[PDB]
């Protein structure tokens, strides 16, 4: 947010050409209206805006929507499974990066999240939490300016994978 | 090393010398366009490598729509500058007179009537300030290849008298395929810059 | 006499500016197409105005310095 | 006669025969990566068409 | 002052140790108190913590 | 009789001074249009009365060099 | 007799000075005005007052130069 | 005589390096103000007591000047 | 006997101007492409058509020396 | 005879020295309150006595100068 | 005569273009291959190169200084 | 009757690079007390360690200053 | 007469050739291994053979300077 | 009578380039102890040999500045 820093390609907006999209269900069943609810709000917000099956991308987490998006016959681009109940951030941060490296090819030119925000115990709210470009940013209220030892640019370009891994793996 | 003018009015060597760069010149370019190839082999592919790389420089500076029509101005400048440097070097002959058939752009004249001759050319095919940077733009591209092959040349023929008079094979050799680099540099520089002020004052 | 050496001194002091002005816009401009290099002739035609401004000025001195050796 | 043309032509010659031990194998490769180049973009359509 | 290292399952080591020399992608670096507001993505290698008479050794990988 | 080379001296320092800053000026300002290229207006112009006031210092330099030869 | 080169001499370093000083000056304003657009009026208002500082030392210098041509 | 090339080059090389001092003092203070503009009163007032301690010994040398002048 | 120093004067300001300003560009292209390999062939291509602007200049000034040590 | 000369190029080129350096202390401190500008009392009594140490050798060759002069 | 005394200052200023233009050519790539360790055969043959290019007029300079012995 | 010019332009260059050096090390010395605080008493030995090593050549040229005017 | 100011300033040019030259690369070069110290031997090697280089005109230079110094 | 003029150009042109170099040098390597406090030794034993070595050829144009005074 300081000192210009638009620059990079993950804070300005390119034109849209494509849409890549991050789909977080579960990989086992018995939960009631997880599943559906996140399957169905993708496929609505798919079939909505596209009407073509070469200007999107879909990332998926979980056996249950790799089964939606294979019988739906919509393409699966990275889809690893079979997480723990408490997951550690080396199986996601493999997919994370290939997620932003396959940003950073020039594929995607947007992607979207989509999982179910625990509020309390009851509700699991579905949100549509955009992943990147970061145009949508907030300062902390007070801010101190930072000296970039080696560039602005470079410390972009290592921060804003990372930043993007941890809003993944939050989600 | 005078000036030898058979005639008041114009230097006799120096016409000698564009007579015979305009006649080496053709006679490549007709040796390299002798016949119609759609596979490119011999010297053919180097005529059309010649042509592209034009056409590259015409593409860096402008549009190709606006631009197209240089390209042919554009390789026969490449190319009779290219020859026009490398003449002076292997000879350099010395007669009874003054001197003869030294190079054509080692005359000043003949190089700030080419520069001037290109600057007429964009002028016709396209407020003291800007008047003055015109006059300013020729002749610093007609000084820069008069000076860049004329002290080269000064220097080849100083080094030819040093090893004749009384050993100095590579001083003159590495110099000499400095002189080479240099005439190609120098032809690329003065059809890059030709083509930029084509550019500027077209579009 | 001394014009000569008036000529020459003109000539050379316009040299050294030239070189050391064209060497420094041409160097970041090297480095300016290295960063992004998509940006070769929005580069290029400030730096032949840049090139231009800074032989320009000693393009007149070396105009005057022919005026210089005959006086 | 002058002495210095035929002591640098001599030179000449034999700074070409140092250029053609050095030179000839990248210049004819770069012709010869053209020509395999252009080709390959011929022969790709002789076989698209067929 | 202190060092603080965490990690996005848990903090590691937090102590008071007034010399840290971690390694950037740049180079070497040296951070003592009173030093200004610096970034620097680190490469794959240990951090030095000497203050405390005896050096530590805490590696990082990714690093920031 | 030294006139001659006053003017020349008077010149070529100016020339010297000139290429300096002019080089100086237009090589940061192909690094500002480098960084960012969508205020290359705004650049020039502040660019171009730098250059303005670079040069108008040795040009009445000059116009002091025809007056010194002058005497 | 050697008052029109002490003139010249004068000038030609005044100027030297005063080219490189305000190259600096203004080559540092536009990176600043490029790395952020907002403070064109307060970094140029900063540096016309910075140039008329620097060129200050430079103008008694020329009529230091004109009395020294007097003389 | 010969006095007054002294003082013409005494003023002169004062020029040059009050020039170049100033040019340095100023340039740096508009990177300064342009990065953190809510500093500016405090760094442009030690920037001017900078430019009186960059500028006091080239008074010295006009003031000698005069004094090799009237010698 | 003056046009000799002349000449060389001329001719040394000359190859000062160009070898400042050849050690600025090459240091500025090597350094450009130590930053990425992948455009040294245009870094190359544009670090001759440097060397060439900022040689150009100071070599025009070594032949006006010839021409001086001619008069 | 010539020792006016002599003490103007000792006060010159001991001003021009004085300048440069002081030039680059005095900016740098800029910078550096730039940086972090709550170290100003350390900075500026570094920045003093480095002032003292850049301007020592020139004031040695002033009175020097003075000694020159006379001779 | 003067002969010797131009042929000094001739090459003594191609020393001075030469040892400025190489010094910054080899500095820059040091801190490339300090840099970046694995670009090394690249970064010192790009070096070399520069060598050249940066003495190519005063190694002219200095046998035009013998011409200028000569005389 | 030339030594005193000779002794005055030896402590001038001298001043000068003393100038220059001890300006260099000073103020990025000060860069570094303002980057971090805690390192002061070692970048203040280095730095006065530095201002013996600039200025002992300087100190030299003064004494042979000394001796050229006693010659 | 004149062949000891030659065969002086020929030395005296180069030595300030080679000082600004060889001061950039050992700077460089001890930034350099500050960055990464592991690489000692290689920023040794290429700052000995860069040194090499920037000395070893000036050398020539001072070899110069004995041939004129015995004309 | 020249050969003290000669020996103080060479002596003074000598310790201007010391200067300048010793002050790249001391002024790289105290931001780099600045940077990486540990690496004082080795930082400190490459500025000495660096000092050295910069300084190697502005003696010998000393001890043969005395030569110079004496012939």
């Amino acid at each position: 947010l300081g000192a210009g820093g638009a620059s990079h390609p993950m804070l300005v907006s390119r034109p849209v050409k494509k849409t890549g999209y991050l789909v977080i269900t579960s990989d086992r069943g018995l939960a009631g209206a997880y599943n559906s609810n996140v399957l169905r709000l993708v496929y609505q917000t798919i079939q909505k805006r596209h009407a073509s099956p070469d200007e999107y991308a879909i990332i998926v987490i979980g056996r249950v929507g790799l089964s939606f998006f294979r019988k739906r016959n919509m393409p699966v681009i990275l889809d690893i499974t079979r997480l723990p109940d408490q997951p550690s951030f080396a199986d996601i941060k493999e997919i994370a990066r290939k997620t932003v490296g396959l940003f950073a090819d020039g594929t995607f030119d947007e992607l979207y999240m989509y999982y179910n925000h625990y509020v309390s115990a009851i509700q699991q709210e579905v949100t549509e939490r955009k992943l990147l470009p970061l145009t949508d940013l907030a300062e902390n209220k007070q801010r101190t300016v930072y000296e970039f030892e080696p560039s602005q640019e470079e410390i972009l370009d290592v921060l804003l994978p990372q930043y993007a891994e941890s809003l993944i793996y939050g989600a | 090393p005078l000036v030898e003018f058979l005639g008041l009015t114009f230097n006799l060597s120096d016409m000698l010398m564009i007579t015979i760069t305009c006649l080496i010149v053709f006679i490549i370019a007709v040796a390299a366009t002798r016949s119609l190839q759609l596979r490119p082999t011999g010297m053919q592919n180097f005529m059309e490598w010649v042509f592209d790389f034009v056409r590259g420089i015409i593409n860096s500076t402008m549009d190709w729509q606006t631009g197209g029509r240089f390209l042919t101005l554009g390789v026969t400048l490449i190319m009779y500058v290219f020859v026009a440097n490398m003449l002076g070097l292997p000879f350099s002959v010395h007669v009874n007179g003054e001197l003869w058939w030294k190079s054509p752009t080692a005359d000043a004249t003949v190089t700030l009537t080419l520069a001037v001759m290109v600057v007429a050319l964009t002028h016709y095919y396209g407020f003291p300030l800007k008047i003055i940077e015109e006059f300013a733009n020729t002749l610093t591209l007609g000084l820069r290849l008069f000076g860049n092959i004329y002290a080269g040349e000064i220097l080849l023929g100083l080094l030819a008298s040093l090893g004749t008079h009384y050993g100095a094979a590579i001083p003159m050799m590495v110099w000499q395929a400095f002189s080479i680099f240099v005439g190609t540099i120098q032809a690329f520089i003065f059809t890059m810059l030709t083509m930029v002020y084509m550019a500027h004052k077209v579009s | 006499s001394l014009g000569v050496l008036a000529a020459a001194i003109a000539v050379g002091l316009g040299a050294l500016g030239a070189g050391i002005g064209n060497g420094l816009i041409v160097s970041r401009t090297i480095e300016g197409i290295a960063r992004q290099p998509e940006l070769r002739p929005v580069l290029q035609t400030t730096m032949f105005i840049g090139v231009a401004l800074v032989e320009a000025l000693p393009i007149i001195g070396v105009v005057f310095s022919f005026i210089y050796l005959g006086r | 006669s002058g002495g210095t043309i035929i002591y640098q032509l001599l030179m000449f010659i034999i700074l070409l025969a140092l250029l053609r031990k050095f030179a000839w194998q990248p210049l004819m490769n770069i012709m010869k990566q053209r020509e395999e180049h252009i080709a390959n973009e011929i022969d790709q359509a002789e076989k698209r068409r067929q | 002052i202190h060092v603080s290292v965490v990690t996005p399952d848990g903090p590691v080591y937090e102590d008071d140790v007034e010399m840290v020399s971690v390694k950037a992608k740049s180079g070497e670096l040296g951070i003592l108190p009173g030093h200004i507001p610096l970034v620097a993505p680190l490469e794959i290698s240990a951090a030095r913590l000497k203050k405390g008479g005896k050096t530590q050794y805490i590696a990082v990988s990714g690093g920031f």
